């Protein structure tokens, strides 16, 4: 079976017609529709995804066929409608779809993106061309986040670029490939960071999970308190620690397809910026 | 390693991880270039979205001009103008 | 204003007398949609029960030929049409490329409506096995179907 | 990574400093945003812990406020929720009308009239258009397919019936086959 706002309505699935309306009794709402665990909620065309921090299962194979086909008022409110919506207009109306992806650092944008990139991938049904486009920015994804983010006081694994991730197809519907494209690196948190924060941490992998002779021919030092660029009284973060990610981080530069003099003179430039 | 080789005319669907509202208790210049560009963020919506509904509901025949909205070209007037802006009296 | 011609009466007594395997004159009443739906009315089950407790206040079981000609008289006038079995299909059929998904088309036959069995399902999915495996041709299965 | 220090390419501009720069990249965003249909995630934490059963009220009542949401539900309710083309809708929608399923009915527009006309829709909850059919309101359609599945569960059972014919009859021209016909 499946939930379903025809029968046995869950809240409202869609805020727009929900009155009396004011702050509280949305809310409420959101509260009421998190304690039954269904984050997504619409407010028409435009999806509200509360961060469950947990693994939901709705995102299975036949959650992504399911709502193959699906409008907005058939269905229970997910993300897959959403993104279906807009392959529809890109499928049918043969003109240009994006998905814009907002929100407070921490409350899960970029997971959001590689679930809407992998429906895409998912239901475009040329299943074997779309497999390694998909493949090269998801595995590229962890890399931006070592190189581009890193922690505010409220967060700790903070946006701070705009990513924008592709996905190209023909007017018959053949994937041509993918381009990702960065927007608004904040190039001044590499020289100050304000108190709480600390640098993109890239660098705290790179003083962290690198072997002695890595950091003895990248010229490096292992004190936090050497650099200038580098803090100390914010640089030990919990749950995203300073630990192995560097070769999680390393091991993806890999995948993408970065060989090892190229991978090795990429830390090399960012021992020389440290 | 991933390009449209052999380029024709093609279509895109595309995927904008972009930040929200970035208001810190100890705002800075950072936080500032992330208000503005949801400013222009909201100012793609408010063109986009809403002047199609506009040219949509005008052109289907139905008579509505909704009711308002807070247009954002006094807030993109008030930073990104060339003389009487905020980033340009900080070049 | 026959309302059944004389053929078409003898065509009722030859399948009431070559279904009764039972040699009595009679049959039961949960194989008279089998014979009703063998010659081509294609009723429901809750109609069907309506009209055994129409005809039967007591529950006896037994089926008269006379009974059997007042039923199909009175189902004479039902007749269906392809064109309207045609567009359900398309209807289930949401892709639009005239070939409608195997394993939806289970969940249709199997978790939608009055519930069918394994066996059932799995004789429409080796019938569909020409056209399958994953799509079906509905439009030449329709065609299959009423035939004859 | 620079080719701007090579001495045969003479860039003789002052460096742009920060406004230039990131005005600039937003500029460029703006350049691959304005040639493309949007269609928007609003994204929302409830607590900063990481918690996935806390959900505090005021961090998530601060998201609402500047994600512009309650603004964004009163623009919404301008005139409608829900827009199509004629032709798909009663393609889709034809089943609750008695006249128009299954075939067809003629003109377009007309019996996309009949079917509003069929369920007792109330004529402020619809609009007509020029090219277009218009619903302003979410419960609207959630009536349409709620009724739309009550149609499909009698169709299903309709063509699991039809099936179980098909099926009889085919074991009776097998049973009349198998009796030796002389
Ligand atoms: N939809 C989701 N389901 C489960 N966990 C999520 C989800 N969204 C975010 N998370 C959690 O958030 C963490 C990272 O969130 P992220 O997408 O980086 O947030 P943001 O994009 O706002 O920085 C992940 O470790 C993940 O556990
Ligand atoms: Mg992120």
């Amino acid at each position: 079976v499946k939930s379903s706002l025809l029968d046995n309505m869950i809240g409202v699935g869609d805020t727009v017609l929900l009155e009396p309306l004011n702050e509280e009794t949305f809310i409420d709402n959101l509260k009421k529709r998190f304690d039954h665990n269904e984050i997504y909620t619409y407010i028409g065309s435009v999806v509200i995804s509360v961060n469950p921090y947990r693994s939901l299962p709705i995102y299975s194979p036949e959650k992504v066929e399911d709502y193959r086909n699906r409008n907005f008022y058939e269905l229970s409110p997910h993300i897959f409608a959403l993104s279906d919506e807009a392959y529809r207009s890109l499928r049918d109306q043969d003109k240009d779809q994006c998905i814009l992806i907002t929100g407070e650092s921490g409350a899960g944008k970029t997971e959001a993106s590689k679930l809407v990139m992998s429906y895409v991938a998912a239901v475009c049904g040329k299943g074997a061309e779309v497999n390694q486009v998909k493949e090269q920015l998801l595995q590229s994804t962890p890399v931006l986040e070592a190189f581009g983010n890193a922690k505010t006081v409220r967060n700790d694994n903070s946006s701070r670029f705009g990513k924008y991730m592709d996905i190209e197809f023909d007017f018959k519907g053949d994937p041509l490939g993918g381009v990702i494209s960065n927007y608004l690196l904040e190039k001044s948190r590499v020289v100050k960071q304000p108190r709480g924060e600390r640098n993109f941490h890239v660098f705290y992998q790179l003083l962290s999970g690198a072997s002695e002779e890595l950091l003895h021919k990248l010229k490096l030092e292992r004190d936090f308190s050497r650099y200038n660029y580098l803090s100390l009284d914010s640089a030990k973060v919990n749950g995203v620690d300073d630990a192995a990610n560097f070769r999680t981080v390393r091991n993806a530069m890999q995948i993408v397809g970065f060989s090892d003099p190229e991978a090795e003179s990429v830390l090399e430039v960012v021992a020389a910026v440290l | 390693s991933i390009k449209a080789q052999t380029k024709v005319r093609k279509k895109v669907m595309g995927v904008l991880d972009i930040y929200g509202f970035e208001i810190f208790e100890d705002n800075s210049f950072e936080q500032f270039i992330i208000n503005y560009c949801n400013e222009k963020l909201q100012q793609i919506f408010i063109e986009l979205t809403l002047k199609e509904e506009q040219e949509e509901y005008i052109r289907e025949d139905i008579e509505w001009t909704h009711i308002d909205y807070f247009n954002n070209a006094i807030i993109c007037d008030l930073i990104e103008n060339n003389t009487n802006g905020i980033l340009a009296m900080l070049d | 204003a026959d309302q059944l011609t004389e053929e078409q009466i003898a065509e009722f007594k030859e399948a009431f007398s070559l279904f009764d395997k039972d040699g009595d004159g009679t049959i039961t009443t949960k194989e008279l949609g089998t014979v009703m739906r063998s010659l081509g009315q294609n009723p429901t089950e809750a109609e069907l029960q309506d009209m055994i407790n129409e005809v039967d206040a007591d529950g006896n079981g037994t089926i008269d030929f006379p009974e059997f000609l007042t039923m199909m008289a009175r189902k004479m006038k039902d007749t269906d049409s392809e064109e309207e079995i045609r567009e359900a299909f398309r209807v289930f059929d949401k892709d639009g490329n005239g070939y409608i998904s195997a394993a939806e088309l289970r969940h249709v036959m199997t978790n939608l409506g009055e519930k069918l069995t394994d066996e059932e399902v799995d004789e429409m999915i080796r019938e569909a096995d020409i056209d399958g495996d994953g799509q079906v041709n509905y439009e030449e299965f329709v065609q299959m179907m009423t035939a004859k | 990574l620079f080719p701007e220090g090579n001495p045969a390419k003479v860039n003789l501009k002052r460096p742009p400093t920060a406004g230039s720069q990131f005005k600039a990249s937003v500029a460029t965003l703006m350049k691959n945003l304005q040639t493309k249909n949007p269609n928007y995630i609003r994204c929302i934490k409830p607590n900063d812990k990481k918690a996935a059963h806390i959900f505090s009220e005021s961090l998530v009542c601060h998201q609402i406020r500047y994600l512009g949401l309650l603004e964004n539900v009163r623009v919404r309710r301008a005139g409608y929720a829900f827009r199509q083309a004629y032709e798909p809708c009663l393609e889709r929608y034809k089943m609750l009308c008695k006249q128009t399923w299954p075939h067809w009915k003629g003109p377009a527009r007309s019996g996309v009239e009949v079917l509003f006309n069929e369920l007792e829709i109330p004529v402020e909850e619809y609009s007509f258009g020029r090219s277009k059919i218009f619903i302003r309101n979410p419960r609207t359609l959630f009536q349409l397919e709620d009724l739309r599945k009550q149609r499909l569960e009698d169709l299903a059972t309709l063509i699991q019936k039809i099936y179980r014919g098909w099926k009889c009859r085919t074991h009776f021209l097998l049973m009349k086959g198998l009796n030796d016909i002389f």
